[PDB]
RNA sequence: ACUCUGGUUUCUCUUCAGAUCGCAUAAAUCUUUCGCACUAAAGAUUUCCGUGGAGAGGAACAACUCUGAGUCCAAUUUUUUGAGGCCUUGCUUUGGCAAGGCUA
C-alpha cells in the first residue's frame, strides 16, 4: 500500500508535470516539475506556473518553494 | 427504582443508558471447567467495579456462589448473572452481562441455560491443569451453540508460584493449551475463521486469584503508558508466538538472534510477569520496593506489611489495573448483540431468521415487538416465588405490563401452553444485589417477577393482543442427559404436598431435572450426577420444602435397544378390527443413532436431502431412504420409523392418512418401552404392511396410536431385546504416582480405562476411563479415599452400551439384595426396574400381540 | 506519538473527498500518514463546474481534507 | 496526565448517536463508530444538513477532526465515569 | 491550570470563532481547551435558543469562555 | 529534533544570523519598526524583546488602519503593547532617510 | 524491627527467618499442599458423620445425633422395598458423608464438605543449586508442535524501552524459598502475625487430623481416632 | 523542588465486641435424650484461662522515612492563523446585523 510521501518522491523519480492544488485558493493552480519534498511537504517546482478559473492565464515561475502550510492536491499532467 | 445499591465505580444511570445502546453490551458466559478459575474472574471484576466491595486476605470472595450449598462445597452450582459496567483499554465503558456459569461437568445443563442467553463464551483455561473435560465439552457445547468464542487462561501464577517452570516453558504451556483449544474448535467446526490466539486477541491470560489480567494489547497499553511514543496494538500483533525481539535494530523478527533468545513473549511479557510475582513471593523485604519503584507502583506502609498472597493480589491489581483485556477480547470477539442477533435467531428460535417476527428480532430494537427469552429460574430466599431470568431479543419488558409467556408445548397451533401474566418488577441481576429497573431493552438480561408461573425450565415472554404469530424459542438442548434416577418420598406422607411443591420448585431451579411420577406413585428425580442430586436433595430438603425427605437409592435409568431382527413380523389390529399395522424391529446401523440424536439428520428436511444422507452414508437404498416416517420418541431420537409397505398392497394414500397417529405411537412406544418402561434407542421399525380403513371414523386417533404403540412394543420383543447402561465417561487428574491406584479402584467397578496420559506441563496424569454409571455411585468418593484426596475424577454421560445380560431370561434366578454377576445383569436391571415401575414381573414376547 | 488515523476500512475503497475551498474530490484510497495525507488511484476531480475530470494517482494533503464518505460499502 | 477528560468522553459516544458539526457549517448526525485521540469520527448512516438546508444520507463518513467544530454527544454520557 | 478548575459546574457562556454562543454547564476540559459542556443551549443572533445537550465543543473554535450562572443543585 | 540538547541557545543563533535577527537589532538598536499584521493593520513602534514565536512587546506605538465613505486612513496611538506574533504578515525594521 | 515490642504481641519476619524456621519446623510438618488429603476426613465431614451416627474408617465415633431408624422396625413400604433395589457397590460410609442429602434420609444437623480444592502442582525444591524457575523432572515435558506481521512491516520499538524489569534478575537465592513459604502450613505462610500462647499452640494437631500410618497398632489408631474425638467435639 | 499534623514503646483504667473475639480449648450448673453417665450426646447459662477495638490516664524516647495536607511544545491533528477586502436584499438600534455570491 502506498504512503504519500513515497509516491512524492515517485513523482520527482517521474519527474512528472505535478499539478499542485493551493489551501483556500481554488481559483489558481500551479503546474511544475518536482525535485525536492521533506517531512513538511514543501515542494520545489523546476516550472511552475499559475493557472486561474476565470483567468486562465498562465503565469510562469521558475524554481519555486511552495509551501507544505499551502498545498492541497498533488495531481500530474 | 433508586433502592439502595453499593458503591460502584460507575453509576447506575450510566449502567441503565447503556442499557439502551444494545451495541455497547456484551452477553458473555464464562464458562470453564470445575476450579478453573471464572466465579475470582467475576470477583475480580466486582472488586474493581465496586470499591467497597473487597476480597478478605486469606480467604477468597465469591460474590457469585450465593447459595448456601455454594458456599459450603466451595463447587459453584447455579449460573449466577452480574451485570457490571467494565471499561476499556481505550477507556470506553461497555455494559457486560456476564453469566457465572458452574464449571463441574454434572451441572452443566446450567451451562446451557448461560449459553442460550449470551452471544459470547470466555472459555477459562487452568494454566496448570490445561484442557479438560469440561472444557471439551463447553468448546463443543459454545461452538455448537452458535457462539463466539474466546478463552481465558486463568492461573498462569501456577506456572511461576506451583510448577515453577521456565518462563520459555510456561509460554510452551500457554502455546500448547491455545493449540488444544485450536484442535478441539477444528473439530467441533468446518469453519476455521474462529482460531483462536492472543495475537487476535481471542486468548486472554489471566491470575484471578492475583487480579492478573491481561491480553496482549492490555499488556502492550502498559508500556505503552510507561513509555509514550509506542503504539500498542501493532506491539502487541508481534508481542506472541515465535517472533523474537532485535534490540540492535529495535526490531520483531522471525529468526532467532543469538539462539538463546527468548520470544517476544517471554522477553516482554512473561519475564516481567515472573519478576513481579518473584519479588513479591521471594524477595519482599530485601528487593520489593527498587523494583516497584521500577514499575511505578507506590505500596503504602500498611500494604507491605501484607502477606504473600494479598500482597500478590495488590501488587497485580496496582500494575495491571482493570481488567481491560478481558473487555477488549469480549468486545473485539465476541458479538454486539444487535451483530449476535442474527446467529441467535437463527439457531435457537424456532420459526428462524426468516419469519416476519424472526427478521424483527434480528434487528433487535427496543422499539420492537417484545421477544424476552428465559431460560433460568432463580429462587428468592423465601423460597416461595421465582423470578424468571432472561434476554429481551426485541422490544422492552415493563415492570406493571401484562405480558404473554409461552410454554415449551406452545406451538401456533396449540396455543394453550401460554398465559397473561402481569410483569411485577424488573431487575437487572448482579450477584448480591438487583438493580431495580423501570423497563428492560432488547439485548439485556432481565429478573421478571410474576412470569414465574406458567412455565417450568423455558419461556419465551411476548405481548398479547399483538404477536399472534409468536413462536416459542427452542428448549434448551443440553449437553449431557439426566440419566441418575432417584425415587424420592416424604419421612411423613402428610406433608407430601410440601414436598410436590418443592419438587415443582427444584424443577424450575434445575434446567435438566425431571422430575416424574411413575405408575407406582413413585415420585423420581433425574440428575447428572452425584453432586448433581446432593445439591437438588438439599434444595428439597432444605430450600422448598422444610419437610424430612427419604431418598432411595441412586439408580439409572436404562434404554432399551435389539440386536438382530424380529422373528416374525409383528401385528396389530385395532379394537375395530380394521385397520391392522405389520411392524418389524431390526437395529440400527453404527453410528446411525449418534447421528440422529446430534441433529446430523432431521425429519425437518425434505425427504431429497434425507434420503440422499441415508443412501450415501448408511447403505440404504433410496426405496426405504425416501420412507422415513420419524425419527423415534422426539424429533431427534435414536429410533427410526421407516413404512415398507409397498404401494401395490397398501393405498399410500389411505396410509398418508394414518401416518400421524401410526407416528404418535411409535414415538410413544419408543418413549416408554415394552421392556422396563424406560426410552426405545437404537431401534428401526420398518412398517412392512398396514391395512387401514376406509372411512376416517374408523380409523384414526384412539384405535391407531394406541394399536401402533402395541406393534412397536410386539416389533421390538420380538426382535432380542436388551438393556442398555448408560456408560460415564470419567476423566481422572491424579498424579503421576496414584495411575495404578486409579486402574484399581476403577477395576472393582466394572470400569475400562481408555487412557491415561500426562498433562503436559504439569506433574499430572489424566486418566480416561469409561465406568458404567449405575457402578459410578460413590466412584469418586472411592477414587478420592482411595488416593488420599490426591486423584479427583469428573464423570459425564457418553453413551449407552449394552449390559452384558439377557433381560428375557427367566432361567435367572436374582436373590433380592446382593450384586449380580455381569452375564445376568440385564436380567436383574430389567425386572427391579419393572417394580419399580411396578409393572408386571415379568414382560412376555407374547403381551402385545393379538394371538394372545 | 501521532498515531496514524484508522483507515483500513477504507483501504481500496471508492471515497468522495471533500476539499477545503467547497471543493470535492472523487477517488480510489490506496494509503496514508498519520498525518491522513490521502494517496488516490482512478481519482475523478469533480468540481462545481459539473463535468468530471479523471487524473489517476493524486496525493491529497491531510490538511484540506474534510470529509471521506466511503461510496462503496465497507 | 496524557490523555484528556472530553477525548474521553468521545470515545465513550463511540456507537451512539452523535451530531457533529464541520468548519465548513455542515451538520452530520448519526452512529459514531470509531473517534481517535484526534478528533478523527468516523461515523455511519449519517443525515447531513449543509447550510442552505438540504438534507442528504450518506452511509459511512470519516470526518477529519481538525475540521470539526463541535459534537454534539448524547445525555447519557452526562452520567459517564470520566465526568465525576 | 487552577484557573479552570475553579469554573467546574458553572453555567458558562462560550463565544466562539464564528460568533455562536454556547450557554453550557462547564463539564470538563483538556490541554487543547476542547470543552464537555452538559445541558448547552445556542444563542445566535435574530435571537433564539437551540438546546443540545452534550457539546464537545473542540479547542480550535474556542474564542472566550464567561460565567452566566452559579452551578445547580 | 536531532538537537535535543538541554543548553540550547541555538535560538539566539537564530537571533543573530537567521532570519528574526531583524528584531534583535531593534532590541539593540533601538530602531522604530512598522509591523504589517493581519486584520490590515501597521504597528510601527520599537520592539524591546522577541522570541521565536514572534510575539514582540513594542513601546510607543502608532497604529494604522484605514477605512470604508472609500477609504481614510485613521491612527490610534497605544502606550505599549504586547503582540502575538502569529499575527503578523511582515516585520519591517524602518528605512535610513538620512 | 521483628516484634511488637516488650508486650510480645505482634511478630514481622523476613522471608529469608521464615524460610529458614520452616526448614527447622520441617520434621513436625506434613509438608502437604492441600487439604485434599483430608478428603472425607475435615471437620464438616467429622461433623456430618457424627450427626449421621456414621463413624470414617479413620475417625470418630460418638453416641447418635439423633435417635437411630431401626430398619428392622420400618414395614416394607413401596419405597424401601428390596427387590426394586438395584445394588452394584454397598453404599459405604463415606459415600453418605460426601453426598449427605442424597445418600441419607434424614440428613440432619449435617454439614456439606468441600469438595475439591484444585491440585496443588507445587514443586518442591530439592537442589537449591537448581534455579528457583526450572523444568523440574516431576513436569511432565511438552512436546513442541499465528498470524504474525512481516518482518518488512515498519514497527521499530523506541530507544527508551526494553522489558520491565531487565535489570533484575529472574530469580535470587531466596526466591525459590518464598515461593515453598507460599505452599508451607500456618503459621508458615504467614510473614507477620500475632503472637500466641505456648498452651495454644499443638504441636502435633495436624498429626492426629491426618490418617493414621500404615502398619500402626491397634492402640495408636484408637487413639488417633480419639484425639480426633475430642477434637471434633471442641470445634 | 519549600512548610504543619500525626509517632513509637510500656503500665493502668473504662466500655463495646456471636469476629477462628481463641488458626487454641477448659470446668461447673440446669434441662432434654436414651442408656442402666469419666469411659455420652444435645441445648442453654455461668465461671475461668486470655483476646481484639475504641476511649481515657500516666511515663519512656523519638521527633518529619511513612500517611497526608498546606505548596522541556511555531511547519497538517487543536495554543503561534487563510487571515483579510467587494456585491444584493430583510430590517437599519443609519453603528450596521443575517443569508448567499464572491476576490484573495
Ligand atoms: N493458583 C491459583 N488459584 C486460583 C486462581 N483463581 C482461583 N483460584 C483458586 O481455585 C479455586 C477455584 O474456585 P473458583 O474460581 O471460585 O471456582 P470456578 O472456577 O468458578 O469453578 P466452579 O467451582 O465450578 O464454580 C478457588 O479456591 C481459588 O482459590 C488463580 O488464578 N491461581
Ligand atoms: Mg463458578
Amino acid at each position: 500500500m502506498v504512503q504519500p510521501i513515497n509516491l512524492i518522491f515517485r513523482y520527482l523519480q517521474n519527474r512528472s508535470r505535478i499539478q499542485v492544488w493551493l489551501y483556500e485558493q481554488v481559483n489558481m493552480r500551479i503546474e511544475g516539475c518536482i525535485i525536492g519534498f521533506d517531512e513538511y511537504m514543501n515542494l520545489v517546482l523546476d516550472d511552475a506556473e499559475e493557472i486561474h478559473s476565470k483567468t486562465k492565464s498562465r503565469k510562469q515561475l521558475g524554481r519555486i518553494m511552495l509551501k507544505g502550510d499551502n498545498i492541497t492536491l498533488l495531481q500530474s499532467v | 427504582m433508586e433502592q439502595t445499591l453499593p458503591v460502584t465505580v460507575y453509576e447506575m444511570d450510566f449502567l441503565a443508558d447503556l442499557m439502551d445502546n444494545s451495541e455497547l453490551i456484551r452477553n458473555v458466559t464464562l464458562c470453564g471447567h470445575l476450579h478453573h478459575g471464572k466465579t475470582c474472574f467475576v470477583d475480580c471484576l466486582i472488586e474493581q467495579t465496586h470499591p467497597e466491595i473487597r476480597k478478605r486476605y486469606d480467604q477468597d470472595l465469591c460474590y457469585t456462589d450465593i447459595l448456601f450449598t455454594e458456599q459450603e462445597r466451595g463447587v459453584g452450582i447455579k449460573s449466577t448473572p452480574v451485570t457490571v459496567v467494565l471499561p476499556d483499554t481505550k477507556g470506553k465503558s461497555y455494559l457486560f452481562n456476564i453469566m457465572d456459569t458452574p464449571g463441574h461437568v454434572n451441572f452443566s445443563d446450567e451451562v446451557t441455560a448461560g449459553l442460550r442467553i449470551s452471544d459470547g463464551v470466555v472459555l477459562f483455561i487452568d494454566a496448570a491443569e490445561g484442557v479438560m473435560l469440561n472444557t471439551e465439552r463447553l468448546i463443543k457445547h459454545a461452538v455448537q451453540e452458535r457462539l463466539a468464542v474466546t478463552v481465558c487462561i486463568n492461573k498462569i501464577d501456577r506456572l511461576i508460584l506451583e510448577l515453577k517452570l521456565p518462563p520459555t516453558d510456561a509460554y510452551y504451556k500457554l502455546r500448547h493449551i491455545v493449540d488444544e483449544v485450536n484442535g478441539l474448535i477444528s473439530m467441533y467446526s468446518t469453519d476455521e475463521n474462529l482460531i483462536l490466539s492472543p495475537l487476535l486477541g481471542n486468548v486472554c491470560f489471566s491470575s484471578s486469584q492475583y487480579s492478573i489480567c491481561f491480553t496482549l494489547g492490555s499488556f502492550a497499553k502498559i508500556y505503552a503508558d510507561t513509555f509514550g511514543d509506542i503504539n500498542y496494538q501493532e506491539f502487541a500483533k508481534r508481542l506472541w508466538g515465535d517472533i523474537y525481539f532485535n534490540p540492535k535494530t529495535r526490531k520483531f523478527t522471525k529468526k532467532a538472534p543469538t539462539s538463546s533468545s527468548q520470544r517476544s513473549f517471554v522477553e516482554f511479557i512473561l519475564e516481567p510477569l515472573y519478576k513481579i510475582l518473584a519479588q513479591v513471593v521471594g524477595d519482599v523485604d530485601t528487593s520489593l520496593p527498587r523494583t516497584l519503584d521500577e514499575l511505578g507502583i507506590h505500596l503504602t506502609k500498611e500494604e507491605l506489611k501484607l502477606n504473600i498472597r494479598p500482597l500478590l493480589r495488590l501488587v497485580c491489581k496496582k500494575f495491571f489495573g482493570e481488567f481491560t483485556g478481558f473487555v477488549d477480547m469480549c468486545v473485539q470477539h465476541i458479538p454486539s448483540p444487535k451483530v449476535g442477533a442474527k446467529p441467535k435467531i437463527e439457531h435457537t428460535y424456532t420459526g428462524g431468521v426468516d419469519s416476519d417476527l424472526g427478521e424483527a428480532m434480528s434487528d433487535c430494537d427496543p422499539d420492537g415487538p417484545l421477544m424476552c427469552h428465559t431460560t433460568k429460574m432463580y429462587s428468592t430466599d423465601d423460597g416461595v416465588q421465582f423470578h424468571a431470568f432472561g434476554r429481551v431479543l426485541s422490544g422492552t419488558i415493563h415492570a406493571g405490563q401484562p405480558v404473554k409467556v409461552l410454554g415449551e408445548n406452545y406451538t401456533l397451533e396449540d396455543e394453550e401452553d401460554s398465559q397473561i401474566c402481569t410483569v411485577g418488577r424488573l431487575w437487572i441481576s448482579v450477584a448480591r444485589y438487583h438493580i431495580e429497573v423501570n423497563r428492560v431493552p432488547a439485548g439485556n438480561w432481565v429478573l421478571i417477577e410474576g412470569v414465574d408461573q406458567p412455565i417450568v425450565k423455558t419461556a419465551t415472554i411476548t405481548e398479547p393482543r399483538g404477536n399472534e404469530e409468536a413462536q416459542i424459542f427452542r428448549p434448551l438442548k443440553f449437553n449431557t442427559t439426566s440419566v441418575i434416577k432417584i425415587a424420592v418420598e416424604p419421612v411423613n406422607p402428610s406433608e407430601l404436598p410440601k414436598m410436590l411443591d418443592g419438587l415443582r420448585k427444584v424443577n424450575k431451579s434445575y434446567p435438566s431435572l425431571t422430575t416424574k411420577v411413575e405408575e407406582s406413585g413413585e415420585h423420581v428425580i433425574l440428575g447428572t450426577g452425584e453432586l448433581y442430586l446432593d445439591c437438588v436433595m438439599h434444595d428439597l430438603r432444605k430450600m422448598y420444602s422444610e419437610i424430612d425427605i427419604k431418598v432411595a437409592d441412586p439408580v439409572v435409568t436404562f434404554c432399551e435397544t435389539v440386536v438382530e431382527t424380529s422373528s416374525l413380523k409383528c401385528f396389530a389390529e385395532t379394537p375395530n378390527k380394521k385397520n391392522k399395522i405389520t411392524m418389524i424391529a431390526e437395529p440400527l446401523e453404527k453410528g446411525l443413532a449418534e447421528d440422529i440424536e446430534n441433529e446430523v439428520v432431521q425429519i425437518t428436511w425434505n425427504r431429497k436431502k434425507l434420503g440422499e444422507f441415508f443412501q450415501t452414508k448408511y447403505d440404504w437404498d433410496l426405496l426405504a431412504a425416501r420412507s422415513i416416517w420419524a425419527f423415534g420418541p422426539d424429533a431427534t431420537g435414536p429410533n427410526i420409523l421407516v413404512d415398507d409397505t409397498l404401494p401395490s398392497e397398501v393405498d399410500k394414500a389411505l396410509l398418508g392418512s394414518v401416518k400421524d397417529s401410526i407416528v404418535q405411537g411409535f414415538q410413544w412406544g419408543t418413549r416408554e418401552g415394552p421392556l422396563c418402561d424406560e426410552l426405545i434407542r437404537n431401534v428401526k421399525f420398518k412398517i412392512l404392511d398396514a391395512v387401514v380403513a376406509q372411512e376416517p371414523l374408523h380409523r384414526g386417533g384412539g384405535q391407531i396410536i394406541p394399536t401402533a404403540r402395541r406393534v412397536v412394543y410386539s416389533a421390538f420383543l420380538m426382535a432380542t431385546p436388551r438393556l442398555m447402561e448408560p456408560y460415564y465417561f470419567v476423566e481422572v487428574q491424579a498424579p503421576a504416582d496414584c495411575v495404578s491406584a486409579v486402574y484399581t479402584v476403577l477395576a472393582r467397578r466394572r470400569g475400562h480405562v481408555t487412557q491415561d496420559a500426562p498433562i503436559p506441563g504439569s506433574p499430572l496424569y489424566t486418566i480416561k476411563a469409561f465406568i458404567p454409571a449405575i457402578d459410578s455411585f460413590g466412584f469418586e468418593t472411592d477414587l478420592r479415599t482411595h488416593t488420599q484426596g490426591q486423584a479427583f475424577s469428573l464423570s459425564v454421560f457418553h453413551h449407552w452400551q449394552i449390559v452384558p445380560g439377557d433381560p428375557l431370561d427367566k432361567s435367572i434366578v436374582i436373590r433380592p439384595l446382593e450384586p449380580q454377576p455381569a452375564p445376568h445383569l440385564a436380567r436383574e436391571f430389567m425386572i427391579k426396574t419393572r417394580r419399580r415401575k411396578g409393572l408386571s414381573e415379568d414382560v412376555s414376547i407374547s403381551k402385545f400381540f393379538d394371538d394372545p | 506519538k501521532a498515531h496514524p488515523p484508522e483507515l483500513k476500512k477504507f483501504m481500496d475503497k471508492k471515497l468522495s473527498l471533500k476539499l477545503n475551498g467547497g471543493r470535492h474530490v472523487q477517488g480510489i484510497l490506496r494509503g496514508f500518514d498519520p498525518f491522513m495525507n490521502l494517496v488516490i488511484d482512478e481519482c475523478v476531480e469533480m468540481a462545481t463546474s459539473g463535468q468530471q475530470n479523471n487524473i489517476g494517482m493524486v496525493v491529497i494533503r491531510g490538511n484540506s481534507i474534510i470529509m471521506l464518505e466511503a461510496l462503496e460499502r465497507v | 496526565m496524557s490523555i484528556g477528560v472530553p477525548i474521553k468522553v468521545l470515545h465513550e459516544a463511540e456507537g451512539h448517536i452523535v451530531t457533529c458539526e464541520t468548519n465548513t457549517g455542515e451538520v452530520y448526525r448519526g452512529k459514531l463508530i470509531e473517534a481517535e485521540d484526534n478528533m478523527n469520527c468516523q461515523m455511519s448512516n449519517i443525515t447531513v444538513t449543509y447550510r442552505d438546508g438540504r438534507v442528504a444520507q450518506l452511509e459511512q463518513v470519516y470526518i477529519r477532526g481538525s475540521k470539526i467544530r463541535f459534537l454534539i454527544l448524547p445525555d447519557m454520557l452526562k452520567n459517564a465515569p470520566m465526568l465525576k | 491550570s487552577s484557573k479552570m478548575l475553579q469554573h467546574i459546574d458553572y453555567r458558562m457562556r462560550c463565544i466562539l470563532q464564528d460568533g455562536r454562543i454556547f450557554i453550557g454547564t462547564f463539564k470538563a476540559f483538556d490541554k487543547h481547551m476542547n470543552l464537555i459542556l452538559c445541558d448547552c443551549d445556542e444563542f445566535r443572533k435574530r435571537e433564539e435558543k437551540r438546546v443540545l445537550g452534550l457539546v464537545l465543543l473542540r479547542g480550535e473554535n474556542l474564542v472566550s469562555m464567561t460565567v452566566e450562572g452559579p452551578p445547580p443543585k | 529534533e536531532m538537537t535535543p540538547e538541554e543548553l540550547q541557545k541555538r535560538e539566539e543563533e537564530e537571533f543573530n544570523t537567521g532570519p528574526l535577527s531583524v528584531l534583535t537589532q531593534s532590541v539593540k538598536n533601538n530602531t522604530q519598526v512598522l509591523i504589517n499584521c493581519r486584520n490590515n493593520k501597521k504597528l510601527l513602534g520599537r520592539v524591546k524583546a522577541f522570541d521565536r514565536h514572534c510575539n514582540m512587546v513594542l513601546e510607543n506605538v502608532k497604529e494604522m488602519w484605514t477605512e470604508v465613505s472609500k477609504p481614510v486612513n485613521k491612527d490610534r496611538y497605544i502606550s505599549k503593547m504586547f503582540l502575538r506574533g502569529d499575527s503578523v504578515i511582515v516585520v519591517l525594521r524602518n528605512p535610513l532617510i538620512a | 524491627k521483628y516484634v511488637n515490642g516488650s508486650t510480645y504481641q505482634r511478630w514481622q519476619f523476613t522471608l529469608p527467618m521464615m524460610s529458614t524456621l520452616y526448614r527447622l519446623a520441617n520434621q513436625l510438618l506434613t509438608d502437604l499442599v492441600d487439604d485434599n488429603y483430608f478428603y472425607l476426613f475435615d471437620l464438616k465431614a467429622f461433623f456430618t458423620s457424627k450427626a449421621l451416627n456414621m463413624a470414617i474408617p479413620g475417625g470418630p465415633k460418638f453416641e447418635p445425633l439423633v435417635r437411630d431408624i431401626n430398619l428392622q422396625d420400618e414395614d416394607w413400604n413401596e419405597f424401601n422395598d428390596i427387590n426394586k433395589i438395584i445394588i452394584r457397590q454397598p453404599i459405604r460410609t463415606e459415600y453418605k458423608i460426601a453426598f449427605p442429602y442424597l445418600y441419607n434420609n434424614l440428613p440432619h444437623h449435617v454439614h456439606l464438605t468441600w469438595y475439591h480444592t484444585p491440585n496443588v502442582v507445587f514443586i518442591k525444591t530439592e537442589d537449591p543449586d537448581l534455579p528457583a524457575f526450572y523444568f523440574d523432572p516431576l513436569i511432565n515435558p511438552i512436546s513442541h508442535r499465528e498470524p504474525l506481521p512481516d518482518d518488512d512491516e515498519e514497527f521499530e520499538l523506541p530507544e527508551f524501552v526494553e522489558p520491565f524489569l531487565k535489570d533484575t534478575p529472574l530469580y535470587t537465592d531466596n526466591t525459590a524459598n518464598g515461593i515453598a513459604l507460599l505452599w508451607a502450613p500456618r503459621p508458615f505462610n504467614l510473614r507477620s502475625g500475632r503472637t500466641r500462647r505456648a498452651l495454644d499452640i499443638p504441636l502435633v494437631k495436624n498429626w492426629y487430623r491426618e490418617h493414621c500410618p500404615a502398619g500402626q497398632p491397634v492402640k495408636v489408631r484408637v487413639s488417633y481416632q480419639k484425639l480426633l474425638k475430642y477434637y471434633v467435639l471442641n470445634a
